[PDB]
C-alpha cells in the first residue's frame, strides 16, 4: 500500500489524511490526476481529477495548489474548475433536449502553471511512496446545521422576480425571432420555397415533424375462369 | 362517476356571431354541429368520470365546465351562452352514513328522572 | 361456466390424488378389525347383576367404570346391569369409502349394538340405559384388556377412554398404536361405539321437546344422545344407498371434509365453548337429504346427475340461502322427500321423520351463524369469475391463530372452585331444572356466558364465540371421568377466551341503547333495567325521545366493547372473574396519540382532526376560487396523505415539525393554449403564476403567511417552486401547477432523447406521473374506500409507524404502503373483513410474509362491498405482469407488483426499490410470523416486533438532534403560533431526511442507506434520536479495475486494480453530518 | 467468481452497470445452454445500465 505511487494507465494517486474523529479510533483519501487532451478552447490547460472529496470547490483547490507550491517552490495559478456534479442532478439537459461522473476538470492559467503543479503532484506521489506523513491533510468545508438550513431557506422574492423577468424577456425575444424566421417566406438558392402551415413556430419542429378492380380485364376474367374450372 | 352515481348531463350552446360579422344570422353547418356535439360529449364524459359526486358539485358551482367547453371549441366554431343545462341522477349506490357525515362536517342525553 | 369448470375440476382431481389414502394401510386395519371381531366373539358374557355386584367386580378389577354424571346411586338402582353379545357394524369415512391420508391421524368407528332382550321399555328414564352403557363398555374394555393380555399385542397397543366427539354422556373406547398388527404407521385409530338397536325407545317420546329425567323442562341433549345411539346404523345404510344411487358422493364428501377441516369445523359437541357440531357425518346426511329434496316445494334442488363441483356449489349456496335455526328448518325421511318448512326451532333443525331426529343438536346458534357466513363467503368466491379462488378455499388453514380468525378477543380467569363453591362464586344458580337443561356444568356456564355477552353487546358485534381454555376429551381406563384441578376449579379447563367478530360501524357507538319508556314498565324495558342495574338510567335526546340507555366514555387505550364486557361479566356471572386484553391494550398505546385536548378520551374512529384540516382547506379553496387572475382557476385538488387519512399521525395546528405538515395540493389552470413550448420557460411561467397568487394573497388575505420553496424532488427539473401557505388554523400547504404542457413536453423529451438516454427519462416521467396524475385518482378512491372500510386508516397508520421503526420508509413510498395495507380489506379471503387494529395489522403482515413477489403478482379491486375489474382488464394486467416478469424474471429492476384501475401498468409505486430492501422487508415479516408462531402472542412479543433489528448493517451511525421536536411535532409525552421568521421555521425543521437522501444521491453507485423519517415518534422520549444504517454493494466491496467512470471512493491494492476506501467513506459520512454524528459503529 | 443465480443477482446488486458481471452471468448461461435466457438478460443489461458508458454499451 506504500509502494503504490502511481497507476500504469497514466493516472497518479493523490492521498489525503483525515482527522481523528471522536467515534473512530488515520486514513489516506486517494485521488487521481492526469492532464487533459481536448480540442475545445475552454477545456485547454486542464487536469482530470478522479475521486474528489465531498464539496471539492475552488477554495479547496486553491488550498491544495497553495500547499503544493509552498512545498515545492513552484507557481501554479488556478483559473477555474469544471464539472462539479457530485450528486447526479445535471446529467440530462432536458431544456435543450425538448427545445464524467465522480470526476471533474481543473483549468489553470497557463501551461507553465499546469506543468509546475504536475511536477508538484509527481513529487506528492513520491511522497506517498517514501514518506506518508509529509503529505497534506484534506479539510472539508463542514456541511453543518447552518448549511442545511441554508438549503432549507425560503427563496427571495427579489431573486424570483428578477430571474423570471429576464428569462421571460429573452424567451419572448428569441421566440419572436424564430417566428419571423419560420414565416418570413423562405426561398432556397434555386427557386424553391417552403410551404408553412399557419401557427407553426420552429424549423426544428418542422424537421421533427418530418384500389384495383379484379373483374375488369379479359386476362383477369380468363384467369378467374381458369381457377374456377 | 367514481362514486357509482349513474348520471345524465344535458348541455346547450348557441352559435354566436363574430366581432366583424355583417351577415344577419350566424348559422352553423351540420358538420360543425356534429363535431361540437362530439367534443362536448367527450369533455363531459371525461371530467365527470374522473371526478366524484362531491367533486362534481364543486366543479359545477363556479361554472368552470362551460369554460372548459368554450376553451376547447374555440377553434371549431365561436359559441356563446354555453351552459350545463341539466343534471339528472338515475341510480343511487349502497348507503354510507360515514361518507355523509364526512362530506357534511356523539351526542348524549340529559338524564331525565 | 366452462372455463372455471375445467380449471376447478382439474384442481379437485389434483387435490384428491394428492391426499389419497394408502391401500396397504387399509388392508392392515381391515385384518386388524377382523381380528377384533374374533376377539369380540371370544369375549364371554355377564348376567344380571346389581350395583354392589358390579362395584365389587370393577373394584377388584383395575378397570373402573366410567360412569356418566351423575353416578348411579343404590337408592335408585332397583334395576340391574347385564352384558351380552353385541351386534357388530362399521362406521366412518372409511365405511363410506371416502377416506384420505390424514397427516395428524384419523380414526374409524365400529358399533357394538345392545340386545333387545337385555333392554326394557323402562330404560330411557333417568340414566338407566346410560348406566347400562357405562357398565357395558366397562366390561367390554376389561375383557378386551384380558384378551389383549392373552394375544400379547400390549407392547405396542394403546388402550384409552374417550367421548363420542366430546360427549360426556357418551363415553367411547379409543385404540391407538405405537412404534404383525402394528398399525401405528397407518396413523389410524379405532373408536368402539356402544349403541342401541333401531326402535328400542319411542322416538316421539324421545323428541327434544320431551322430558325424560323426572324430578317440566325438556331434555334435548339427553333425547338426542339416546336416540342417536338408537339410530346410528339406519343413517349409515341411508348414506350407503344414496352413495350408490349417485356417482360423486365420495368426491363431494372429501371436498366437504377438507373444507370444514380448513375452516376448523368438526362433528364435536360445540355447546361447551368449542367450535363444532357439523362435520363429515352430518355433511353426508345433508348430501343425502338434499338429493332427497330440499325445496320448500320439496322439489329436487340437487340433481343426482351432477358433478362433484356441482354438488359442492349446490350445498354451499343452499346453506348460504337457507336458515335452519330461526325462521326455517328442513325435514326429510331416511326411508318421503325433503321439504323445507318456515318454522325454525331456535336450533339448527334438519328433522328425520322416519326416526324423528334433529341431526344438528350438536350445534350452537352462533356456530350455525358463523357456518352460514362462511357458506355465504365461499359462495361469493365461488361466483368469483374473474379471479381463481381454489387455492384460497382449500389450501389455507384459517384456524391456526385465534387473533387472526377473530377480530376481538379477551382472556378471563374463572376461579369458580367446586360444586358447593359455585353457590358463593357464581352469581347465577344451578338447580334441578338448570341441571336437567344442561346436564353438564360446562354447557351450563358456556350457554350462560354466551347469552349474557350476546345480550350485553347485541348490535356492537356481528358474531360471538367462546373458547373454554383447557378442555380435553380423553382420560385413562382407571378413571370415572376427566379430572382437572388447575385454574381455580375442579373441571376440564383453565380459563376462558372470548372471541368476537365485531361490527366496525357499530363499535364506536358511545351509548348502549335499550328500549323505550312508558309509565307502565314493559317487560323489555323491565328486564333491561334489571340486567343493567346501576348502569341503566333514563336520558332524553334532541328529537324528543324518552328511552332507557346507558352511557360510556371512550378511551385512547381500550374499546367500549372491552369496557362493556368487563362490566357485564364482572356483574352478571361472578365477582371473582378476571378480564383483560393486554394485547389490544398495547396495540392502542403503540398507536400514535396526538397533542389535542381530550386525546385520552379520543377513540380510534375519530377523523375530527382530518375534518378540521379539510374545512380550513375548503376556506382557502373558496379564497382562491374568488381570486382573479389572467387565467381562470380550473381546479384545486388536494392529494395529501392527511386528506386520504393515512399520515403517521393526525395533524396538529402549528405543528410544523411534522413531515406531513405541508400537505400537497395540485392546482390546475384552464387550457390557455399560449403556454411556453419549452420546459424551463413553462416552469418559470408556473413560478410567475404562483408569485402573482402570493402577492394577491398577501394583499387581501393578510392573516395568511406564504413563501416559495425550491423543490427539485423530480429529476432534471431544477426550477420546481412550491407555494407554501400557512393558515391560522395552524396548518400548511404547498401549491404546485399541473399542466397538459408538462405532460406533452415530457413525452417530447422522451421521443427526442437518445436510445440509451431513454430508460432514465422513462424513470423520470414515471416518477412525474406518480406524483401528478395517478396520485389524484389514488387519493380519491382511497378516501372513498376508507369511508367504506373505517379500520383501514388506523391499520395503515400503525403499519407505516412499524415501517418507520424498521427504517424502510427511506425507500418505501407511502402509496405502496397504503396499497399493501388496503390489500386485506379488499381481499378478505379466506378470513372476514378486519374490524380491529390488531386483526388488520396481523392480516397485513401475514399476507406480506406469505407473499412471493418473484412469482405472485398483485391486483386490487378498489371497490366498495357488495366498477370491478372485468375479465378483459384482468387478462390485460396479467399479460402486463407476464411480459414484465419475462423482461425481469428475478427482480433486479422491480421486485413488487401492485395494480388497480388507477394503474394498468403496476409499476408506479414499486420502482426505485432495491432488492436488499425487498428481502429485508420479507424477512422481517417472516421473522414476525415465526416469533408469533413460537413465543405466543403477548406484549413482550409486541415489543420485539416493534423494536428494530439493527443487524446485518455494515455501518450504523447514531445521531441526535440538539433540539427536542416531539412536543412541537404534536405527539403526547405544544406550539401555539407561527414564529415571525420563515427562516426560523426552516431552523426548527428537521434535516436528517435530506441528509440521508443527499448521501444516497451521492453514493447510489456504491452504498445504500436506511434512516428513521419520523423523529417525533421514533426519537425516544425527547424525540431526537436517529440512526443511519448502511450497506455496501458487493461489487464495490470487491476489488476491480480503476476506470474513468468507476464511480467510487477507492484505495488501490495494485497499480491497476483498486478496492473501495471504507474508512474514507466513513470519514465522509462524519464530515457530512459532523454537527450531528454522535456515534459510529462499523461492521 | 459467482456460480449461482442468487449470488449472480446479488453481484448485479453490487453493480448493475457492470458489463463484467453481466458478461459473466450470460457466459454462465451459455455454458449451461440457456441461450434465450442469456439473450434476454443481455436486453436487461441494455435497459439497466446507464448512458455514460458508451464503451460498455
Amino acid at each position: 500500500i506504500e509502494d503504490i505511487s502511481a497507476m500504469k494507465n497514466g493516472f497518479i494517486v493523490v492521498p489525503f489524511k483525515l482527522p481523528d474523529h471522536k467515534a473512530l479510533p488515520a486514513s489516506l483519501h486517494f485521488m487521481f490526476a492526469k492532464r487533459h487532451q481536448s480540442s475545445n478552447s475552454n477545456e485547454s490547460d486542464c487536469l482530470f481529477l478522479v475521486n474528489l472529496p465531498l464539496l471539492s470547490n475552488i477554495e479547496h483547490m486553491k488550498k491544495f495548489v497553495g500547499q503544493l507550491c509552498g512545498k515545492y517552490d513552484t507557481v501554479s495559478h488556478v483559473e477555474e474548475l469544471l464539472y462539479n456534479d457530485e450528486f447526479g442532478l445535471h446529467e440530462v439537459d432536458l431544456s435543450a433536449l425538448t427545445s464524467p461522473r465522480n470526476t471533474a476538470l481543473l483549468k489553470f492559467v497557463d501551461a507553465a502553471s499546469i506543468n509546475n503543479c504536475w511536477n508538484a503532484l509527481k513529487k506528492y506521489s513520491n511522497l506517498h511512496a517514501k514518506h506518508p506523513n509529509e503529505l497534506f491533510e484534506w479539510t472539508y468545508t463542514t456541511p453543518s446545521f447552518t448549511t442545511f438550513v441554508n438549503f432549507y431557506k425560503p427563496l427571495d422574492i427579489d431573486y424570483l422576480k428578477e430571474d423570471i423577468h429576464t428569462h421571460m424577456a429573452i424567451f419572448e425575444q428569441r421566440e419572436a425571432q424564430a417566428q419571423e424566421d419560420v414565416q418570413s417566406s423562405i426561398v432556397d438558392e434555386d427557386g424553391f420555397t417552403l410551404v408553412v402551415g399557419k401557427n407553426t413556430k420552429s424549423l426544428n419542429s418542422i424537421r421533427k415533424k418530418i384500389k384495383a378492380k379484379k373483374d375488369f380485364y379479359r386476362f383477369q376474367v380468363r384467369e378467374r375462369k381458369k381457377q374456377e374450372i | 362517476t367514481s362514486d357509482d352515481y349513474v348520471l345524465r348531463i344535458f348541455a346547450i350552446a348557441f352559435t354566436r356571431k363574430q366581432a366583424n360579422q355583417v351577415k344577419r344570422h350566424s348559422y352553423a353547418q351540420s358538420s360543425h354541429i356534429r363535431a361540437i356535439r362530439k367534443v362536448i360529449s367527450e369533455i363531459l364524459t371525461k371530467e365527470v368520470q374522473g371526478s366524484t359526486l362531491a367533486q362534481l358539485t364543486s366543479k359545477l358551482i363556479p361554472e368552470v365546465i362551460n369554460k372548459e367547453i368554450e376553451n376547447a371549441t374555440k377553434d371549431i366554431f365561436p359559441l356563446q351562452n354555453i351552459h350545463v343545462r341539466k343534471v339528472k341522477l338515475l341510480k343511487q349506490p349502497k348507503f354510507d352514513v360515514g361518507a355523509l357525515m364526512a362530506l357534511h362536517g356523539e351526542e348524549k342525553g340529559k338524564k331525565v328522572t | 361456466e366452462l372455463f372455471k369448470s375445467n380449471i376447478f375440476k382439474l384442481q379437485i382431481d389434483e387435490l384428491l390424488e394428492q391426499v389419497k389414502l394408502k391401500q396397504k394401510h387399509v388392508l392392515k386395519v381391515e385384518k386388524f378389525l377382523h381380528k377384533l371381531y374374533d376377539i369380540l366373539q371370544e369375549i364371554p358374557d355377564w348376567e344380571e347383576k346389581s350395583l354392589a355386584e358390579v362395584d365389587s367386580f370393577f373394584k377388584n378389577k383395575i378397570v373402573s367404570v366410567p360412569f356418566v354424571d351423575p353416578k348411579p346411586i343404590p337408592q335408585n338402582t332397583n334395576y340391574k346391569f347385564n352384558y351380552k353379545k353385541p351386534d357388530i357394524s362399521l362406521i366412518g369415512s372409511f365405511a363410506l369409502k371416502a377416506g384420505i391420508y390424514q397427516p395428524n391421524g384419523s380414526s374409524i368407528d365400529t358399533l357394538l349394538t345392545m340386545p333387545k332382550e337385555l333392554f326394557e321399555k323402562k330404560d330411557f328414564l333417568n340414566f338407566r340405559c346410560l348406566h347400562k352403557r357405562s357398565v357395558y363398555l366397562a366390561y367390554l374394555t376389561h375383557h378386551l384388556l384380558i384378551l389383549l393380555k392373552k394375544d400379547k399385542l400390549d407392547s405396542f397397543l394403546q388402550l384409552e377412554y374417550s367421548y363420542f366427539d366430546n360427549d360426556p354422556l357418551l363415553p367411547i373406547l379409543r385404540i391407538s398404536c405405537s412404534k404383525d398388527y402394528n398399525f401405528y404407521k397407518t396413523r389410524f385409530s379405532i373408536n368402539l361405539l356402544i349403541g342401541f338397536p333401531y326402535k328400542v325407545f319411542e322416538p316421539k317420546k324421545l323428541l327434544p321437546n320431551r322430558n325424560c329425567i323426572r324430578i317440566l323442562p325438556a331434555t334435548p341433549l339427553y333425547n338426542f344422545s339416546v336416540l342417536s345411539s338408537s339410530t346410528h346404523e339406519n343413517y349409515l345404510k341411508y348414506l350407503y344407498k344414496t352413495k350408490k344411487q349417485t356417482e360423486s358422493f365420495v368426491e363431494a364428501t372429501v371436498l366437504g371434509r377438507l373444507w370444514l377441516q380448513q375452516r376448523g369445523f368438526s362433528s364435536n359437541m360445540s355447546h361447551s365453548g368449542s367450535l363444532g357440531g357439523f362435520g363429515t357425518f352430518e355433511f353426508t346426511i345433508l348430501m343425502a337429504a338434499l338429493l332427497n329434496g330440499g325445496g320448500i316445494n320439496s322439489n329436487k334442488i340437487l340433481l343426482h346427475g351432477f358433478s362433484s363441483y356441482q354438488l359442492f356449489k349446490g350445498v354451499i349456496k343452499y346453506l348460504a340461502t337457507m336458515d335452519l335455526c330461526h325462521d326455517g328448518h328442513l325435514q326429510f325421511h331416511s326411508n318421503p322427500a325433503s321439504k323445507y318448512i318456515d318454522e325454525g326451532f331456535q336450533t339448527p333443525t334438519l328433522f328425520d321423520k322416519s326416526t324423528k331426529v334433529n341431526i344438528l343438536t350438536k350445534m350452537t346458534v352462533s356456530s350455525y351463524q358463523i357456518l352460514k357466513e362462511y357458506a355465504g363467503e365461499t359462495l361469493r368466491m365461488l361466483n368469483n369469475v374473474v379471479q381463481d379462488q381454489f387455492s384460497n378455499i382449500f389450501l389455507t388453514n384459517i384456524s391456526r391463530f385465534d387473533n387472526l380468525k377473530y377480530d376481538l378477543c379477551y382472556d378471563v380467569q374463572l376461579p369458580l372452585g367446586k360444586y358447593n363453591n359455585l353457590e358463593t362464586s357464581l352469581a347465577a344458580t344451578f338447580g334441578s331444572m338448570e341441571r336437567v337443561k344442561f346436564i353438564t356444568l360446562e354447557n351450563f356456564l358456556a350457554h350462560k356466558i354466551t347469552n349474557v355477552a350476546r345480550y350485553a353487546l347485541g348490535d356492537r358485534i356481528k358474531y360471538i364465540q367462546i373458547e373454554m381454555v383447557g378442555q380435553k376429551s380423553d382420560f385413562p381406563i382407571t378413571k370415572r371421568k376427566v379430572y382437572s384441578n388447575t385454574g381455580g376449579n375442579h373441571f376440564n379447563f383453565d380459563f376462558v377466551r372470548v372471541k368476537l367478530i365485531v361490527n366496525p360501524s357499530e363499535c364506536d357507538k358511545l351509548v348502549t341503547k335499550g328500549p323505550a319508556h312508558s309509565e307502565t314498565m314493559s317487560t323489555e324495558a323491565a328486564v333491561f333495567k334489571n340486567f343493567w342495574g346501576i348502569k341503566s338510567s333514563l336520558r332524553r335526546f334532541k328529537d324528543g325521545s324518552i328511552t332507557h340507555c346507558c352511557v360510556w366514555s371512550t378511551s385512547s387505550s381500550e374499546p367500549i366493547i372491552s369496557s362493556i364486557v368487563n362490566f357485564a361479566l364482572q356483574k352478571h356471572v361472578s365477582k371473582k372473574a378476571q378480564i383483560s386484553n393486554e394485547t389490544i391494550k398495547k396495540f392502542h398505546n403503540f398507536l400514535p396519540l396526538p397533542n389535542l385536548p381530550s386525546s385520552a378520551k379520543t377513540s380510534v374512529l375519530n377523523l375530527s382532526s382530518f375534518f378540521n384540516l379539510k374545512k380550513s382547506f375548503d376556506d382557502l379553496y373558496k379564497i382562491i376560487f374568488q381570486m382573479k387572475l389572467p387565467l381562470s382557476v380550473k381546479s384545486i385538488l388536494p392529494v395529501g396523505s392527511a386528506f386520504r387519512y393515512t399520515s403517521l399521525c393526525q395533524p396538529v395546528p402549528f405543528a410544523y415539525s411534522d413531515p406531513d405538515f405541508f400537505q400537497d395540493v395540485i392546482l390546475e389552470f384552464e387550457t390557455s393554449p399560449k403556454w411556453p413550448d419549452e420546459i424551463t420557460s413553462l416552469e418559470k411561467a408556473k413560478t410567475a403564476f404562483l408569485l402573482k397568487i402570493q402577492e394577491e394573497l398577501s394583499a387581501n388575505s393578510s392573516t395568511y403567511r406564504s413563501f416559495f420553496s425550491r423543490d427539485e424532488s423530480i429529476p432534471y427539473n431544477l426550477e420546481i417552486v412550491t407555494l407554501n401557505i400557512l393558515t391560522p388554523e395552524g396548518y400548511g400547504f404547498k401549491f404546485r401547477v399541473l399542466t397538459e404542457r408538462d405532460e406533452i413536453l415530457y413525452l417530447r423529451a422522451i421521443a427526442n432523447a437518445r436510445n440509451e438516454l431513454k430508460p432514465e427519462l422513462e424513470a423520470t416521467f414515471l416518477k412525474f406521473t406518480a406524483k401528478y396524475l395517478a396520485s389524484v385518482r389514488h387519493t380519491r378512491t382511497l378516501e372513498n374506500i376508507s369511508h367504506s372500510y373505517q379500520f383501514y386508516s388506523p391499520v395503515v397508520r400503525l403499519f407505516k409507524r412499524w415501517l418507520d421503526t424498521h427504517l424502510l420508509l427511506g425507500h418505501i413510498t407511502d402509496e405502496l404502503a397504503e396499497l399493501i395495507a388496503i390489500k386485506p380489506f379488499v381481499d378478505p379471503a379466506p378470513y372476514f373483513i378486519p374490524g380491529s387494529l390488531e386483526n388488520g395489522f396481523l392480516k397485513v403482515l401475514k399476507f406480506i410474509s406469505q407473499w412471493n413477489w418473484k412469482d405472485d403478482p398483485l391486483i386490487l379491486d378498489l371497490v366498495k362491498p357488495e366498477e370491478r375489474l372485468t375479465l378483459a382488464q384482468y387478462k390485460g394486467i396479467q399479460m402486463n405482469f407476464t411480459n414484465l416478469r419475462n423482461s425481469d424474471p428475478n427482480g433486479t429492476h422491480l421486485q413488487f407488483f401492485v395494480a388497480s384501475k388507477n394503474d394498468p401498468s403496476g409499476i408506479l409505486y414499486s420502482s426505485g426499490i432495491p432488492l436488499p430492501i425487498a428481502t429485508r422487508l420479507t424477512a422481517l415479516a417472516k421473522v414476525a410470523v415465526n416469533l408469533l408462531q413460537t413465543h405466543g402472542l403477548n406484549q413482550q412479543t409486541i415489543n420485539l416486533l416493534f423494536t428494530p433489528g439493527l443487524k446485518d448493517y455494515d455501518f450504523v451511525v447514531d445521531l441526535r438532534t440538539p433540539i427536542g421536536l416531539k412536543s412541537s411535532c404534536g405527539i403526547l409525552s405544544a406550539p401555539s403560533n407561527f414564529p415571525e421568521n420563515l427562516n426560523d421555521l426552516s431552523e426548527k425543521m428537521d434535516p436528517t431526511y435530506q441528509l440521508v437522501k443527499y448521501l444516497n444521491l451521492k453514493y447510489k453507485n456504491s452504498l445504500i442507506l436506511s434512516s428513521r423519517k419520523y423523529i417525533g415518534v421514533n426519537g425516544g422520549e425527547k424525540g431526537d434520536k436517529n440512526v443511519i444504517t448502511g450497506l455496501i454493494k458487493p461489487l464495490f466491496k470487491g476489488a476491480h479495475k480503476f476506470r474513468v467512470n468507476l464511480d467510487c471512493n477507492v484505495k488501490p491494492v495494485d497499480d491497476e486494480n483498486v478496492i473501495l476506501n471504507k474508512e474514507a467513506i466513513f470519514h465522509e459520512i462524519a464530515a457530512f453530518g459532523n454537527d450531528m454524528v454522535i456515534n459510529f459503529e462499523t461492521d | 467468481a459467482p456460480e449461482s443465480v442468487a449470488d449472480f443477482e446479488r453481484l448485479l446488486i453490487g453493480n448493475p452497470n457492470s458489463s463484467v458481471v453481466w458478461m459473466n452471468y450470460m457466459a454462465f448461461q451459455l455454458q449451461l445452454s440457456e441461450i434465450e435466457k442469456a439473450r434476454e438478460l443481455a436486453e436487461r443489461a441494455l435497459k439497466t445500465i446507464n448512458f455514460r458508458e458508451e464503451a460498455e454499451k
